[PDB]
């Protein structure tokens, strides 16, 4: 086994990460990968001999001299780096061709919003049926956002997008619901958020 | 593109258990044909050592037997090899 | 490149598999890996060069054979419900290396498939509420109720892809309790200008690839077959 | 106890 | 004493038909405990030493999956060369392997070997340190590269100062008998024809000098017996015949005997 540490992180815009390798067994290489969700593991840094490896980055990755831990770093952090990260080690002291990968820790990366009016509007149907949904967006990047708590519901999570075209960022999250009928002037009450514009119809 | 050296020797020092041998080394490509002969012709039924590689990278390798010494008759090894212009075999005189 | 065949698929517990991944160019040392959310990446079997089997930390339910370089399969005598995962086959040239990774090779085993059915897809058109506080665009397109996790969806502006301003949910998340065996269901938004939505003569149609059976597998229920199958919904502008 | 692993000349 | 572990190779094209042929036997301070062979009738490995036989069958064939993947190598390498030699390929070509490493009477790691040869001349080797290896002349120099694009050089460092070592002691503890003992050689001396020599008898371990000197000299490689001791002979050119010393001195000795008569 070849561990790694933290579970799965969650810095903001502007913010520097840490990350951690640990082994049992004895190694000399050590090599970060890193894959975005659907794709292959990608390689980004590669240690050879105790000391440092300051290149691609941005980053900076250390060979722990008791050759049985790594650390790396990334400093000034983007959302163009989300992913899944991983330590690899090719042992080695087992004697084998094996290439031991580790847990691997998930990154995750909120952006700040430059001016989050936040609200709920809503939406219906190109079936046109009596089927709704009420979107939650522009809101600061600290929110969260529960999930019910009602049978019949399905809350989404977050979500981030962009239109580049205008550098304009938005947080993003839904929630619908039918039978029975219930409105959407009540279906986030439970989560935590600040105050909105619900408009009466 | 070295060939080898050989001698002739016994395993311990007139009739008891002991055992003829042959040793070739310092020769090169491996593979050769080194026969065990007495009275003027071979003998049948030797084990053999295995091949091994050197300092010189120069292989060597042993045969022997289990024999018992007769005065009347002296037994020699036919060696040959690619390296070779002949069969050489060198004559056993019980003092090397 | 190496190419994973097939990229998904479905089968049912008894039924052998055989997933090949190609080879360019001329590399020798190429294995098998595990993945799932949890334990993340693990590694199964491996050979290095030609004609060397070498197990490695998880085997059981896997066996593995290459006599010459430019393919390598693992192949599978019992398909169970643990070896449900993603599978990936990454390549270099000798023991080590850094490893080229595939496309991403995900195979899903089930007890039966009577469960295997279709996501159903509706889009759902912009409130002007949105538009009259902060002029701006936002279609939601949906899928209700499949099985399992094998679908990708996209959006469509005036008949081709886009990608500016569009997110996806990037987890399946499930309706109803029993844990590990169920319906799931996903969400997207696809957020555009304010004066591109009151258009009434735009495309906007949400298609959705699912992924599922083929016609060399026999069908029980008469209800349709699933298979595989687009499923899209499309919307116009009003002003 | 030999090598288990092999490189390609 | 010093002791120490090691396993030669030795790989032959064969274009005739042929045999692609592969010996694999290794040495602990020069003594027998393994073997492969590929025209044998086993492709397995056997024992040779009354020592190795105790451990688990899966040793054995933790062992024979190996010396496989060793041999199948070997077949490419052979196939690879003659890319450099754009040769025939109706020659028997011959490619040996060395890898080994040493341990000073301190039973902790001290040196490490790892060699390849092809005619019987020096190929591709690594030297004293582990970053860095021998290059013979521009065909074993390409292979360079890609031990060193690759790194794959770069772990035998793993295994040799950490894997090997163990392993000698795996086999040094339970070979106390007839691994770690110091025979001390016998010594007679005798005359003829006038030439003297004096010989030395039964020893072990293999490395031994004598010589001679002042009050045109012919001797011979050690030669094995078969007991897992060993021999030598120095034959000196001497009438009045009280002549030289014989100088032996080697670990099994409390020191040096001299013994012209």
């Amino acid at each position: 086994q070849l561990n790694q540490s933290p579970q799965s992180m969650f810095i903001q815009e502007g913010e520097d990460v840490s990350m951690n390798c640990t082994s049992s067994s004895i190694f000399n290489t050590w090599l970060w990968y890193k894959q975005e969700p659907g794709e292959g593991p990608v390689l980004l840094i590669a240690l050879y001999k105790a000391g440092e490896l300051t290149s691609n980055g941005r980053l900076t990755a250390q060979f722990g001299i008791t050759r049985k831990d790594s650390f790396l770093n990334i400093s000034a952090s983007i959302p163009s780096d989300v992913g899944i990260y991983f330590c690899a080690g090719p042992g080695g002291s087992s004697n084998t061709g094996k290439l031991i990968f580790g847990q691997g820790t998930t990154l995750q990366v909120k952006p700040d919003i430059q001016n989050p009016d936040p609200a709920v509007y809503q939406l219906r149907d190109s079936k046109s049926s009596d089927k709704s949904v009420c979107l939650f967006t522009d809101f600061d990047s600290q929110t969260n956002v529960s999930q019910s708590k009602d049978s019949d519901v399905y809350i989404t999570d977050k979500c981030v997008l962009d239109m580049r075209s205008m550098d304009f960022k938005s947080n993003s999250a839904v929630a619908w619901s039918n039978k029975s009928d219930f409105a959407c002037a009540n279906a986030f009450n439970n989560s935590i958020i600040p105050e909105d514009t619900f408009f009466p119809s | 593109q070295r060939t080898p050296k050989i001698q002739v020797y016994s395993r311990h020092p007139n009739g008891k258990s002991n055992f003829l041998n042959c040793y070739v080394s310092g020769f090169h490509p491996s593979d050769i044909e080194v026969d065990l002969l007495k009275n003027g012709e071979r003998i049948e039924k030797v084990e053999h050592s295995d091949l091994s590689f050197s300092k010189d990278w120069s292989f060597y390798l042993l045969y022997y037997t289990e024999f018992t010494p007769t005065e009347k008759d002296e037994y020699a090894c036919r060696v040959n090899h690619v390296t070779l212009s002949q069969p050489k075999i060198v004559k056993w005189d019980r003092d090397m | 490149q190496v190419t994973q065949n097939p990229r998904y698929l479905i089968t049912v517990t008894g039924k052998e598999l055989t997933v090949t991944c190609s080879q360019n160019m001329n590399h020798e040392y190429m294995s098998w890996y595990r993945q799932d959310p949890g334990l993340g990446l693990r590694q199964i079997y491996y050979s290095m060069n030609v004609e060397v089997t070498d197990k490695g930390d998880v085997p059981e339910g896997y066996k593995v054979s290459r006599k010459e370089k430019r393919n390598f399969p693992l192949i599978l005598e019992s398909p169970s419900p643990n070896q449900t995962s993603l599978y990936f086959c990454a390549s270099s040239l000798i023991y080590p290396g850094e490893l080229f990774f595939g496309e991403g090779s995900r195979l899903t085993v089930l007890e039966d498939l009577k469960n295997v059915f279709p996501p159903e897809v509706a889009v759902f058109e912009p409130s002007e509420a949105e538009i009259s506080h902060t002029q701006k665009a936002t279609l939601v397109c949906l899928a209700t109720g499949f099985y399992p996790d094998h679908v990708e969806l996209s959006w469509w502006v005036n008949g081709k892809e886009v990608h500016s301003g569009v997110c996806t949910d990037p987890q399946p998340l499930k309706e109803q309790p029993a844990l590990n065996d169920s319906r799931y269901a996903l969400s997207s938004r696809l957020r555009v200008s304010a004066t591109f939505w009151q258009n009434p003569r735009n495309h906007f149609r949400c298609q959705v690839q699912f992924y599922g059976l083929s016609e060399n597998d026999e069908w029980t229920q008469d209800r349709a077959k699933p298979v595989t199958q687009i499923v899209s919904a499309e919307a116009w502008g009003r002003a | 106890g030999i090598l288990g692993f092999v490189f390609t000349l | 004493g010093s002791h120490s572990m090691r396993y030669f190779f030795t790989s032959v094209s064969r274009p005739g038909r042929g045999e692609p042929r592969f010996i694999a036997v290794g040495y602990v301070d020069d003594t027998q405990f393994v073997r492969f062979d590929s025209d044998a009738a086993s492709q397995r490995m056997e024992p040779r030493a009354p020592w190795i036989e105790q451990e688990g069958p899966e040793y054995w064939d933790g062992e024979t999956r190996k010396v496989k993947a060793h041999s199948q190598t070997h077949r490419v390498d052979l196939g690879t060369l003659r890319g450099y030699y754009n040769q025939s390929e109706a020659g028997s070509h011959t490619v040996q392997r060395m890898y080994g490493c040493d341990v000073g009477s301190d039973w902790r790691f001290l040196r490490g070997y790892h060699q390849y040869a092809y005619d019987g001349k020096d190929y591709i080797a690594l030297k004293e340190d582990l970053r860095s290896w021998t290059a013979a002349d521009m065909a074993a120099q390409t292979t360079k590269h890609k031990w060193e694009a690759a790194h794959v050089a770069e772990q035998l460092r793993a295994y040799l100062e950490g894997t090997c070592v163990e392993w000698l002691r795996r086999y040094l503890e339970n070979g106390k008998e007839t691994l770690q003992r110091t025979d001390a050689p016998k010594t007679h001396m005798t005359h003829h024809a006038a030439t003297l020599r004096c010989w030395a008898l039964s020893f072990y371990p293999a490395e031994i000098t004598l010589t001679w000197q002042r009050d045109d000299t012919e001797l011979v490689e050690t030669r094995p017996a078969g007991d897992g001791t060993f021999q030598k002979w120095a034959a000196v050119v001497v009438g009045q015949e009280q002549r030289y010393t014989c100088h032996v001195q080697h670990e099994g000795l409390p020191k040096p005997l001299t013994l012209r008569w």
